[PDB]
RNA sequence: UUUGCUCCACACAAUAUAGAUGGAUACGAAUAAGGCGUCCUUGUGGCGUCGCUGAACCAUAGCAGGCUAGCAACGGUGCACUUGGCGGAAAGGCCUUGGGUGCUUGCUGGCGAAUUGCAAUGUCAUUUUGCGUGGGGAUAAAUCAUUUGUAUACGACUUAGA
RNA sequence: GCCCUGAAAAUGGAUGGCGCUCAAGCGUGUUACCUAUACUCUACCGUCAGGGUUGAUAUGAUGCCCUGACGAGUAGGCAGGCGUGGAGGUCAGUGACGAAGCCUAGACCGUAAGGUCGGGUCGAACGGCCUCUAGUGCAGAUCUUGGUGGUAGUAGCAAAUA
RNA sequence: AGAACUGGCGAUGCGGGAUGAACCGAACGUAGAGUUAAGGUGCCGGAAUACACGCUCAUCAGACACCACAAAAGGUGUUAG
RNA sequence: GAAAUUGUUGAAAGGGAAGGGCAUUUGAUCAGACA
């Protein structure tokens, strides 16, 4: 109606990381409303998608996505890891995300 | 040393041809588990007798549930603890549903108040006191009292959330 | 959750409400916190008093300008504790500080926009009652700040316009389940209850 | 080390999942009756389960049977190790020395 | 149309400069091991340069072969071309950089003949 | 070491720095506590030397 | 110095973007105490009730939400207007009156949707800028040089000059 | 036991920082969680080892096929290779329709030493392979010779009356 | 400053102890998934403002090995004997 | 007719150096491979 929205909204928070070194190929989402790990692992395997703007058109959009997929949770406080097709940016820490409902289960 | 368990040990001094059949001593030892208890009991009988866990044999060892779980009891306790300037004996009181529940927050108070890691406590004697008024400990003797009740003042309720739109109120 | 979210700092403790608005702006969340004068640091006034002036006396020996900076005003007391858990010289630090407005009291346009509270930095909630402890007001008029006295003004003044609104809102309400009264017993007000509304 | 009582389960999963012959050196994985019978028939034992009775009975035999196997390569726990520090006695709440039949949870979690 | 191969597997894309070889012109980019005492490089700290070494060399299956999928074969004019002539789907030929520009036309004339892939067919073609 | 004979500075600390000023017209900083049961009139006024 | 500047209107063009995607939804104060409703003797009052989390409240159906009819209501809401009033802490926003006009899923109808091919954000936000158009409005100064000396190493300062 | 007194040094300052007080402190227990070039499984490179294979009628016998284990390194040893001047042989090699050289955030091969191509510039010679040979590979030596910077339009160009 | 046995550093990166030749963990071909070690999980900063029983309020509290110091002697502070 | 080093033009970045490693956004540029 006025609400289209078919995601869950999410933020983009690490790179997974040590202390004093970070790993790009995996990136640490936040769920909106997940807190606990046995809620996130309904969206274990739920496609993730990073929507940015860009000045060129393309194929006739100023709009690109980058995708990819909750892979396993993190932590106890429900935060996922996610691998994307290629790595997110780091600019992007603190960036909205959005968590489509497929592959769906139920 | 964890959630505790106790177990009747059983154990007795090698047989010898020329005396098989030797004595047969029994120890009731808190542990978290048979291998510590077992341990645990060699610990003390080389205390006591000659022997040690090469000479010795363990006959059986038994794991001792609490009769009554369900029904409180005042239980004195008998410890004997080193501690950094000298070694002491004490007796202590606490009241709860099981031996095991009582020995755990013996050795937790221990730590507490004494400092004593699990190494440097010996429980000489728990054993349940029976008529009331033979509890001597005043913190225990508060809860004796005929139709006891007591409120919980300034409750404070555990948030699910970062943010809260109303303000909490300690109400009870 | 929200684009803004405004926090009434009436009744925090520094480095508690610090601790969370450094994480949040972090991951992305804007946040304003208001009356900052009315924050609470653990410890009675003595001990924050004497624990300021030890931040006092440093500063670069040759010239005091390079120096450690001291902000005596309760709002700057806190974006300091603040900008300690924010890795500030990072550009995506400064980002996140960018995320942050602190105020003395509370100004337009957020006085009539709504505040929320932070149970896990709640003086109330956390210090065990008999502890003592200090308000920031006060700790920073000790230390040369020099308007907790307008602000107080200002603010009884906005506190008492708030409470007009309130008063209306309150007799407005009672209307509204005045009219929601005659609603009950009818078909949709049957249904909805067993659908749990 | 850490080491203890293994039960018939564990060895039968041992030797299944993770059972390797010597043979020639060469280290071969044992995924066929076959092999051993090859290498072990001289003294009986002619399957995987053969193997597995010849050790848990610690047969006649044990000494060829036991050197015949590769040592197992073991993967670090999955549950962890239930220990915040190893090196100490099982006994003193770490993991090493001899933990008697609790090398079962600890090798299955390894395993 | 070469022949088929496992997808080509670089390993390690970024060409091997040598350490300060940005910092002073007088040390060029050619890599050159570090036999220093104390050097970071040798000592392979974290944060630095890495090294050459045989862990990167590449599959013995892919190996040679550019993107297209054969290896390529230097050629200085058709007899050289000919080599090729059973090999098609595996070599390319590869002219010289010194073959003149009308004898160019010549061996590009007799792969096309051949079915032989050149992989620098506008070198000097007038246009 | 220390000094040898101790003597004051040189100068006031307090009237640092020692540029130039803003303007000619100096600045008036603060101006005289307010009784308001009294009559208006100015609290400065201004000349030339 | 080639018809410039500004505010409002829309247009094409660019360039952005620390990250729109139903709603930031307003007492104060206490916490070993309070909110709300009601009553009175208006109080540090009587009586009732509630919390134990916003898991709420509001909004939410319609081609991303098309074209249309009717009924019941007289309510709701959007827009541009107009009446009166409030807000200076950074007020730059809040309230009220009265017509107009759009929508209304409060209820009942007629029509449309496919082929975007089994998913590919499938593009619906807000930044600044520039270029013409025509609806209002406005027609300066500063610097160099010259000059003073309340100033000055040079700059700078302070004067003076139709 | 914890706490307090005992408890005095020089730039301002450090439980790593912020900060923390029913702790984010001290003792002790229980779970979960985070992440090493380590462990487990897999791919690929190399080293070493064990097997198999001269049967023609095609192309590698120091080869081809199977299988296993292993991989840190100064001084140091050995090995396989890369690159220069010249010499024997050879490809009846490249070239004034452009050799060599030089240039090129253009392309491709090699783990690498390096090799290859395009375009530009250029103007007379030059390369592949098997072998021979050595005045054969530079970042240093307060290295040799030559060239060139920052310093910098800077120090300064003020004795001997004009 | 000088010996003994072993293990290290030197010749050695990697995780941890903020920092650090020698400590703890673990020793390095190029990579993927998983699990861990020592050490950690308020925020900086990956990870429970987890659970549980006590203790402690310091007008220079305290906060983890090697380690970056504190003693005799005292307290009608408080705790348990 | 190389290099150091210099002028111009074009592009881009710059809160007390610069340069470097892994990774990705954006811009520029380019190979190959479809049929
Ligand atoms: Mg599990
Ligand atoms: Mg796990
Ligand atoms: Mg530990
Ligand atoms: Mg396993
Ligand atoms: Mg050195
Ligand atoms: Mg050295
Ligand atoms: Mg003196
Ligand atoms: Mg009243
Ligand atoms: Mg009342
Ligand atoms: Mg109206
Ligand atoms: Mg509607
Ligand atoms: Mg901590
Ligand atoms: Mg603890
Ligand atoms: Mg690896
Ligand atoms: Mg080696
Ligand atoms: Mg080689
Ligand atoms: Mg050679
Ligand atoms: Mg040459
Ligand atoms: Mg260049
Ligand atoms: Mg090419
Ligand atoms: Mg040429
Ligand atoms: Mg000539
Ligand atoms: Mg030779
Ligand atoms: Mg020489
Ligand atoms: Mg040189
Ligand atoms: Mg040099
Ligand atoms: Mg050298
Ligand atoms: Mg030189
Ligand atoms: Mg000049
Ligand atoms: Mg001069
Ligand atoms: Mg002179
Ligand atoms: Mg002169
Ligand atoms: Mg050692
Ligand atoms: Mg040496
Ligand atoms: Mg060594
Ligand atoms: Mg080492
Ligand atoms: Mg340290
Ligand atoms: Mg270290
Ligand atoms: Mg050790
Ligand atoms: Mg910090
Ligand atoms: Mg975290
Ligand atoms: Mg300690
Ligand atoms: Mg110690
Ligand atoms: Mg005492
Ligand atoms: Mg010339
Ligand atoms: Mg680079
Ligand atoms: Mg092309
Ligand atoms: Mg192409």
């Amino acid at each position: 109606a006025e609400s289209h929205r078919l995601y869950v909204k999410g933020k983009h928070l690490s790179y997974q990381r040590s202390k004093r070194v970070n790993n790009p190929n995996v990136s640490l989402i936040k769920i909106e409303g997940v807190a606990t790990p046995q809620d996130a692992q309904f969206y274990l395997g739920k496609r993730i998608a990073y929507v940015y703007r860009a000045s060129k058109e393309v194929r006739g959009s100023k709009i690109r996505v980058m995708w990819g997929k909750v892979t396993r949770t993190h932590g106890n406080s429900g935060v996922v890891r996610a691998t994307f097709r290629n790595n997110l940016p780091a600019k992007t820490f603190g960036a909205s995300v959005r968590i489509f409902l497929y592959p769906s289960n139920i | 040393m964890a959630h505790f368990k106790e177990y009747q040990v059983i154990g007795r001094r090698l047989p010898t041809e020329s005396v098989p059949e030797p004595k047969l001593f029994r120890m009731r030892i808190f542990a978290s588990n048979e291998v510590i208890a077992k341990s645990r009991y060699w610990y003390f009988l080389q205390k006591l007798h000659k022997v040690k866990k090469a000479s010795g044999e363990i006959v059986s060892i038994n794991q001792i549930n609490e009769a009554h779980p369900t029904k409180v009891k005042n239980f004195g306790v008998w410890v004997r603890y080193d501690s950094r300037s000298g070694t002491h004996n004490m007796y202590k009181e606490i009241r709860d549903v099981s031996r095991v529940a009582a020995v755990e927050t013996l050795y937790q108070d221990m730590a507490a108040r004494h400092r004593a890691r699990f190494r440097s406590i010996h429980i000489l004697k728990v054993a349940e006191i029976e008529k009331t008024a033979d509890v001597k400990r005043q913190y225990v003797k508060q809860f004796l009292t005929k139709d006891l009740k007591f409120p919980l003042p300034h409750r404070v309720q555990k948030s699910t959330k970062t943010f809260s739109y109303k303000r909490p109120s300690t109400f009870y | 959750v929200e684009p803004v979210v405004v926090i009434d700092g009436k009744g925090h403790l520094v480095g508690r409400l610090a601790s969370v608005v450094a994480k949040q702006l972090l991951n992305g969340q804007k946040i304003v916190v208001v009356r900052a004068e009315e924050l609470n640091i653990s410890g009675e006034f003595f001990r924050n008093k004497l624990k300021y002036h030890d931040f006092l006396r440093k500063a670069t020996a040759f010239n005091k300008t390079r120096g450690p900076f001291h902000f005596r005003a309760p709002s700057r007391i806190f974006y300091k504790a603040l900008r300690g858990m924010v890795s500030h010289k990072t550009a995506r630090g400064k980002a996140a500080l960018e995320r942050l407005k602190v105020f003395e009291g509370i100004p337009p346009p957020y006085d009539k926009k709504k505040r929320v509270v932070v149970p896990q930095a709640l003086r109330v909630l956390r210090l065990k009652p008999g502890r003592k402890y200090t308000t920031l007001g006060k700790l920073s008029t000790s230390v040369g700040w020099k308007y907790e006295d307008v602000v107080a003004k200002l603010e009884a003044k906005r506190k008492v316009s708030s409470a007009e609104y309130y008063a209306k809102k309150r007799a407005f309400t009672k209307k509204v389940a005045s009219a929601n009264a005659t609603a009950a017993e009818s078909d949709v007000a049957k249904q909805l209850a067993a659908l749990g509304y | 080390v850490a080491y203890g009582y293994p039960s018939y389960s564990t060895i039968r999963q041992l030797v299944y999942k993770r059972g390797f012959g010597k043979i020639n050196k060469q280290r071969v994985p044992l995924s066929d009756n076959a092999i051993i019978e090859a290498n072990l028939g001289k003294y009986g034992i002619l399957s995987i389960d053969d193997l597995i009775h010849e050790i848990i009975t610690v047969g006649p035999h044990f000494k060829q049977a036991n050197n015949f196997l590769w040592p197992f390569k073991l993967s670090n726990p999955s549950g962890g190790w239930g220990v915040p520090r190893k090196f100490k006695h099982f006994i003193q709440g770490g993991s090493f020395g001899n933990r008697e039949e609790f090398i079962n949870k600890l090798v299955k979690s390894m395993n | 149309a070469s022949l088929p191969h496992p997808k080509i597997v670089k390993k390690h894309t970024k060409k091997f400069k040598r350490h300060h070889s940005d910092r002073y012109h007088r040390v060029a980019e050619n890599w050159r091991k570090q036999k220093g005492i104390d050097s970071v490089v040798r000592r392979r700290f974290r944060g630095n340069i890495s090294q050459p070494k045989i862990g990167y060399g590449s599959n013995k299956k892919t190996k040679f072969l550019s993107p297209s999928g054969h290896k390529t074969f230097l050629v200085a004019n058709v007899k050289d071309l000919e080599t090729l002539t059973m090999h098609t789907k595996t070599y390319a030929a590869e002219i010289a950089h010194n073959i003149s520009a009308k004898n160019r036309v010549v061996i590009l004339a007799r792969a096309k003949a051949l079915g032989i892939k050149v992989t620098n067919p506008k070198g000097r073609l007038a246009l | 070491s220390h000094r040898k004979y101790e003597a004051p500075r040189h100068g006031h600390l307090g009237f640092l720095p020692r540029k130039r000023a803003a303007s000619i017209r100096a600045r008036v900083k603060a101006f005289p506590k307010d009784d308001r049961s009294k009559p208006v009139a100015l609290t400065s006024f201004l000349g030339y030397k």
